[PDB]
């Protein structure tokens, strides 16, 4: 079963796909490949619990029922700066105008 | 898998498949690495990555296609961007 | 006309199955051409249908009368059962244009006089005002 | 009962015109009206209309002699076309169907005269 996800940090969002089977050391593994630093330097968060390596996405409660292509699941992510991992921040997105009068 | 990054108009950074970002007509001219659009906003354009994963997944896919959601507070700014974006 | 129904007058069981979350409404083509609507189909629900062989058929949506693929194409015409089997008609949405999908959510929200007192371009008036018809997509369906 | 065979000659000529047209296309428009639904089949129709008929019922109606003129004839034709005007919408095939047989009838009905 596939889970359709958008790992995000700051202003940075990544749209990818992965499998429910798939471990989170897979979903550093290809954060690694896009922005070019290595897994030990990495974070990835479900809203707010520090997931682990080990588990996998279905453990984590990344099920492909909710995890769908039109709505995909957030992951929070924070890299480290040499010494200290940094805390998690993620920029929220603009919020839309006020609905028209015509359109209620 | 190769990528592309689309910028908005607040500085919100998208990375996405260059596969994915080809179903827009007006992308697949710019492209043929990063892309700035100044006015398309970033909650319209994450919805218009929702939409490319959307499309490249569920096209010739024969089991059953479930609707694609627009709420309506974003339908407007949306489908100027879908109209710009021919896609 | 090039779209219509054979009156071939040897029986055909078909099951039509709606697979959208729309109210999708058969359309008949009968033997001079024109449409005709049948009973509607709630979403998620299936009944066996009593039809003939080479009779013509295309599924729209009761109320907006947007497009509907049968078994991943526009329409759909059911042949003889080989051994009294029933033809399966899987109706499913098709992946509609951002465009496309957007217009019908605008569509749905406000009225048709409307239309014109929104904020956008000169060009999408007339886009939106274009509502979906079966004559207009029979027309474009002729080769 | 028994009625002029000169007159029996045209009742039945004036009917198979209308079973046998076949309006250019190859098409019999009056194939359907042959013989009514079954009352089994969808019982609303019987419900609906509250008089039914058949081109087989009117063509027994000369083999049992009940239609005395011309007059008696278009009487059940346009009962028959109006039936199905009735249960039928505005704009089906079977509504467009009658309309037509109406015309061919009235116009086999002059020819027929003289």
């Amino acid at each position: 079963m596939d889970v359709f996800l958008m790992i995000r940090r700051h202003k940075t969002t990544i749209f990818t796909d992965a499998k429910e089977s798939s471990t989170v050391f897979e979903l550093k593994r290809i954060v690694e490949g896009i922005l070019k630093r290595p897994p030990d330097e990495q974070r990835l968060y479900k809203d707010d619990q520090l997931l682990d390596d080990g588990k996998t996405l279905g453990e984590c409660g990344f099920t492909s029922q909710t995890a769908r292509p039109q709505a995909p699941a957030t992951v929070g992510l924070a890299f480290r700066a040499d010494d200290t991992f940094e805390a998690l921040c993620i920029e929220p997105f603009s919020s839309p105008p006020e609905l028209p009068d015509v359109m209620k | 898998m190769m990528y592309v990054k689309l910028i908005s108009s607040d500085g919100h950074e998208f990375i996405v498949k260059r596969e994915h970002a080809l179903t827009s007509g007006t992308i697949k001219a710019m492209l043929s690495n990063e892309v700035n659009f100044r006015e398309i906003p970033s909650h319209v354009l994450s919805k218009v990555c929702m939409y490319f994963t959307y499309k490249v997944r569920y096209t010739n896919s024969s089991t059953e296609i479930p609707e694609f959601p627009i709420a309506p507070e974003i339908a407007l700014e949306l489908l100027m961007a879908a109209n710009f974006l021919d896609c | 006309p090039v779209l219509r129904s054979v009156n071939s007058r040897e029986p055909s069981q078909v099951i039509f199955c709606n697979r959208s979350p729309r109210v999708v409404l058969p359309v008949w083509l009968n033997f001079d051409g024109e449409p005709q609507p049948y009973p509607t189909l709630p979403p998620g629900t299936g009944r066996r249908i009593h039809s003939y062989r080479g009779h013509l058929w295309l599924f729209r949506d009761a109320g907006t009368h947007d497009g509907l693929l049968v078994n991943q194409t526009e329409l759909f015409v059911p042949s003889l059962n080989v051994d009294g089997q029933p033809i399966f008609a899987n109706i499913t949405l098709p992946v509609y244009t951002l465009k496309e999908r957007c217009l019908q959510v605008v569509r749905s929200l406000v009225k048709p006089e409307n239309y014109r007192r929104l904020d956008i371009v000169r060009s999408l008036y007339e886009d939106l005002e274009d509502h979906p018809n079966v004559q207009k997509d029979l027309e474009r369906l002729t080769q | 009962s028994p009625n002029p065979p000169k007159l029996t000659k045209q009742m039945n000529a004036i009917i198979d015109t209308v079973i046998n047209y076949k309006d250019s296309s190859g098409r019999q428009l009056s194939e359907v009206f042959i013989q009514l639904p079954s009352r089994k089949e969808l019982p609303e129709y019987y419900e609906l209309i509250r008089k039914p008929v058949d081109f087989k019922k009117i063509k027994e109606r000369i083999r049992n002699h009940k239609y005395r003129s011309l007059g008696d004839l278009e009487k059940d034709v346009m009962l028959l076309c109006h039936n199905a005007q009735t249960f039928n919408l505005e704009g089906s095939q079977i509504y467009e169907d009658s309309i037509v047989l109406q015309s061919v009838f009235k116009s086999a009905r002059q020819k027929i005269a003289k």
